[PDB]
């Protein structure tokens, strides 16, 4: 499952194994609620969002990010 | 012009097992023109629910009758907007393309609710339709949407169904 930027791909992969542990394990039998994948999420976050500033459709995706649609 | 379609399906099993296909729904077979997604954001609220946006990538091509009136698109953006609440096994999503709002706007509602009483997910989707620029004639531009309608409904339970199983089967 790729990025849509090639050099986030492989922090992507480590931030999705531990979340998904997380959620199984944890949020899902209301074990936890912490970030307990902070670290992976940080790094994998920050890979993106310098990707992310030079896309064109950053500006779409911060107005949509403002919305409620539920 | 506005067009709302509607569609529902049951899941014979858990919401663990629904609500984490989900989230691991790419890649699969039946979803080959998505070429990325992202996770934008995550973060448990105040009441406890779980809190996703994430950003997808997808291919595509535009049928050939529509040349006239648009260029070629090829590539579209997805936003991906999602709540779990796991003291009530609910899970609520909605789409949305980013770009080419212009021209055509498609917005999916898609709930999965677990149901104890019958040990089922039940998944009910909206989706809508919305233009107001009228490039080509009103008819095809109907059939388009029922079309996609159709494929969509078929390709997102096919990929949750392919995904639930590869996880079962570890
Ligand atoms: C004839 C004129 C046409 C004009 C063309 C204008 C170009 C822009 C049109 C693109 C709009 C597409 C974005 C729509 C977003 C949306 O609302 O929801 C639908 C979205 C994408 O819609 P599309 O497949 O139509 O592009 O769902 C997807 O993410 C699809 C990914 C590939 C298939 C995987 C299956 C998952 C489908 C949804 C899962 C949810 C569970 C329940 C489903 C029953």
């Amino acid at each position: 499952s790729a990025s849509f930027a090639p050099e986030c791909t492989d922090l992507k992969t480590k931030y999705d194994s531990c979340f998904n542990e997380w959620y199984s394990e944890k949020f899902l039998k209301g074990k936890s609620v912490e970030n307990e994948c902070s670290k992976q999420w940080y790094a994998y976050t920050t890979c993106v969002n310098a990707a992310l500033v030079k896309q064109g459709i950053k500006p779409a995706l911060d107005e949509a990010r403002e919305e409620a649609p539920f | 012009m506005v067009l709302l379609h509607k569609s529902t399906h049951i899941f014979p099993t858990d919401f663990a097992s629904v609500s984490r296909a989900f989230f691991n729904r790419y890649p699969n077979p039946y979803s080959p023109h998505v070429l990325s997604i992202d996770t934008i954001s995550r973060n448990v609220d105040q009441e406890g629910n779980l809190r996703t946006t994430r950003l997808l990538k997808k291919s595509g091509k535009l049928p050939t009758w529509v040349k006239p009136f648009l260029r070629g698109i090829t590539e579209t953006w997805i936003i991906e907007v999602s709540v779990v609440n796991p003291a009530n096994s609910t899970m609520k999503t909605y789409t949305r393309n980013l770009d080419h709002t212009g021209i055509m706007k498609v917005e999916e509602y898609t709930t999965y609710q677990f149901d104890s009483a019958t040990s089922s997910t039940i998944a009910d989707s909206r989706v809508k339709f919305s233009s107001g620029f009228n490039m080509g004639i009103k008819s095809k531009v109907e059939d388009w949407s029922r079309t996609k309608f159709d494929e969509n409904v078929k390709k997102s339970r096919m990929g949750m169904a392919f995904v639930i199983q590869k996880l079962e089967e570890a």
